This record gives structure tokens, sequence and C-alpha cells, in this order.
């Protein structure tokens, strides 16, 4: 969630989807972290998360799960050709419940 | 025609502030002689004076009385730099110490760092909670969590002015559309200072009283300020005694859902500038029902103002002691 200027080798999930994962043709440490997710999501929404090391926020998470994830799910390689479907419904879910819960307050309009 | 009557008030010194009881039976009176005395009406309309102690190690600069749901409760404040608070023990002292002894000092409230220029309770409606305003530029709330243990009173804000304070005024209004409001003035002589009359609005997401205006017109000094009790108006009047008596109409603007946190935007209109007194302007107070204020200045007179049909405020009233 921190992006330090200097270390082009990023340790973490990213990496081990893009580099382990995406080669075993398999996905299942990308799907326990999107059901982790969606599970935090439902049970708290801090919003606060962050607060001192970076902007106080949920945006490093739904840049992952957006543009790391689901914009990628299709150009990637599966084993099994359900599994294709399973990454799919796991970041869909995610992202219906953060707009389930949602609704429109004239402070989200405001820039802070 | 007015009758003025003359109360030998028998202080040594200058009187500063005179404070009526909700009532209006009973007042008390506060000197640079370091007393505070309290006098009753008797049937026949006179003052008599019924208690009289030293409550202070200097000037009292102001006096004010409790709402009477918190009993007999009076507020003392000093040039000591010290507020304090006093009791009436409402209580069969035997028939031979009727002089001096029914009024118990409960606190004294010494976070001040210099004097202590006004002295206000709060509204009913927030509890017993009492303001105090310093010469240091700070306001400080305290609150009496306990009605039966008086002795016992927490700070529960403190309010910087960056101004020297001079007085103090809790907004009356009830309406829970309207968070709790505090207007403060300042004597700075500073000519480069504007903006001497400060509002601070009680933000309920912080827990804090944050500068919701600055009465930018205001750059003489001031010596008393006095918010009108709202009756059922949709809007506030903060009448100002300066140079000059000045009163303001404050309509809060509709809060637009999107600051998540802001302070209530107020449109500010002057509706009155009176200069007649010709001097300064020393204490403001408004009637019960917020739509006659009265103003003292150095010209010796006291001036009545009243709003007719069409808002236009003029001086109804000159009443000058003999």
């Amino acid at each position: 969630t921190v992006r330090a200027t200097g270390l082009r080798q990023g340790v973490g999930i990213e990496v081990e989807l893009n580099e382990i994962e995406s080669r075993c043709e398999e996905y299942p440490l990308t799907r326990a972290f999107c059901q982790l997710i969606s599970t935090l999501v439902e049970s708290s929404f801090p919003t606060n998360l962050g607060a001192g090391l970076r902007a106080p926020g949920f945006e490093p998470y739904l840049q992952f799960l957006r543009d790391t994830v689901f914009l990628r799910y299709r150009t990637r390689a599966y084993r099994r050709a359900a599994e294709k479907w399973e990454v799919a419904e796991a970041v869909l879910d995610v992202f219906y419940k953060l707009l389930k819960d949602y609704e429109p307050q004239p402070e989200d309009f405001v820039d802070q | 025609m007015f009758v003025a009557r003359s109360i030998a008030a028998d202080h040594k010194d200058l009187i500063h502030d005179v404070s009526f009881d909700f009532h209006g039976r009973r007042m008390a009176t506060c000197s640079s002689d370091q007393s505070v005395k309290v006098w009753d009406k008797s049937e026949n309309g006179n003052w008599h004076c019924t208690a009289s102690w030293k409550t202070h190690s200097g000037s009292v600069w102001r006096v004010t009385w409790a709402h009477p749901e918190f009993g007999q409760v009076l507020a003392s404040c000093s040039f000591d730099r010290t507020a304090a608070v006093w009791e009436e023990i409402v209580g069969e002292s035997n028939d031979k110490l009727r002089g001096q002894s029914h009024w118990v000092k409960r606190t004294t409230l010494v976070d001040s760092r210099t004097s202590v220029t006004d002295v206000k309770f709060a509204p009913k409606h927030m509890g017993l909670m009492l303001a105090t305003c310093s010469a240091d530029g700070v306001v400080r709330i305290y609150e009496a969590p306990d009605v039966m243990n008086l002795s016992q009173w927490s700070l529960q804000h403190e309010i910087s002015c960056k101004l020297s304070c001079s007085c103090i005024s809790w907004n009356p209004s009830s309406s829970r559309a309207h968070s709790p409001m505090i207007a403060v003035g300042s004597d700075d002589s500073s000519p480069n200072i504007m903006g001497k009359v400060q509002i601070y609005e009680y933000n309920e997401n912080t827990r804090k009283y944050a500068k919701a205006e600055t009465l930018m017109s205001v750059s003489d000094p001031v010596h008393d300020i006095a918010f009108a009790p709202n009756l059922g108006r949709s809007f506030h009047i903060l009448a100002v005694a300066t140079k000059d008596v000045r009163i303001f109409t404050m309509k809060p603007l509709r809060k637009e859902l999107s600051s998540s946190g802001g302070v209530t935007k107020f449109e500010i209109h002057t509706v009155a500038q009176f200069d007649n007194h010709n001097s300064q302007v020393w204490r403001v107070s408004w009637n019960i029902t917020g739509t006659v204020l009265a103003s003292s200045g150095d010209d010796g007179t006291v001036r009545l103002w009243k709003a007719n049909y069409m808002d236009n405020w003029k001086c109804i009233g000159v009443l000058k002691g003999d």
C-alpha cells in the first residue's frame, strides 16, 4: 500500500500472482485474498485505514482488485477452465458488497 | 416616564457589574472593593442588602446568577485571575446571624493566567456549565457534574481566541437545529486587528468548539456582547457594545451535505449601528423576549432600542440618572 521511490522489485501478493500463480496456471492465493477482503468488508469498514503511513482509505486494495485482478483475469492462462469464473466471482462479490452499503454523501464530493 | 431609583450600594469603590436573578426579585453587585453584595426586593419595592462578603483578592469584574433549577448559585470573576462559585444555603441559621453567613464559596477556578474579564452560566438545557473569559485570550468552559456537589467543576473546553478577551455571550437558543454557540469580544486597542468579535460553534464530530465566524466590520474595542433570546426566529441576533451600539443578524446557511464536519456558515447583516451615545458603550442587555435592547455608555445614559415591523431599529427611550 506504500510505494517508496527506489525499489523496482515489489514483495507481496501482486508479485506472487504475476510470477508464481501465473506460471502454475492456478490462482488459489488470489481467490483466498479476495475472500479475506470480501469477509473483512462485510464485518468492518475502517474509514481511517492506513492513517499515518499513507492517505487514509481503501483505494490501494481497490486498485489491486480492479486493475491487477479483474481487468487481467481474461488474459491469464488457467489449467482448470472453471477457475477463470471462480476468480471473476470472487472479485465481483467484493465490488457488489462495497457498492451495496455505499450511499452518496455531500462530503464525498469535497476534496479533504 | 421612567422613574430612576437610587440604591445606596455601600460599595467602598467602583461597581463593575449588576446582575438580576431569574425572577428579578434579587440582584447581585460586584466592585473594585473586592466584594460581592446581594440585594433583595421587598414587597414595598425597596431594595435591601441581605449579604455582603469579600470574594476575591482584586477588583471583581462580573457577577452572574445560575438558572434557579440549579438552586441559588452565583459566579464572580476577578483581576486576581480567578472565578469563584457561591451557593446560598437556605436553612434555619438561628435568628442571630442575619448579616453575612448564608453564601458559601463552593469552588475557585484558577486555570486562567491573567484577569478573568467575564463569567457566564450556560443555558440550562446544556446543564450546570460556566464559561469564563480571560485577558490571556482564552475562554474556559467548566461543568459541575453534580448539582448537589458544587465544589467539583471539571474543565470541559478551552477555546483560544488569540485576542485579549473582554466579554462573552452564550447563544441561548434551545433549538436542536443549532449547535451550542459562544460569542467572544476583545478589548484589544490595536488598530491593525480587524474582527474583535469571534463566534465559536460546538462541533459534535470533533467534540470541540470551532471558530465559525469573525465580525470583520468590528475593528473597535468591544466592551460587552449579548445574544438575543431566540423565541422561534430562524436566525440569531447579536448586540455588540463598542464605540457605538451594533446589532447583527446571523442567519445559518443550510449545510450543503458535502462538508462532512464544517462549522455552520452564517449570512451576517449589520441591521443597526447607533452612535447616539457619542461615546464608548460599556454594556448591552436584551429583554427576555429579545425584542428590546438596553445599552449604557460614558454619556451617563441608558438607551433603549427596538425594531419596528419593518426591521428598522430606533431609540425608543433614554434614561438618565439624576
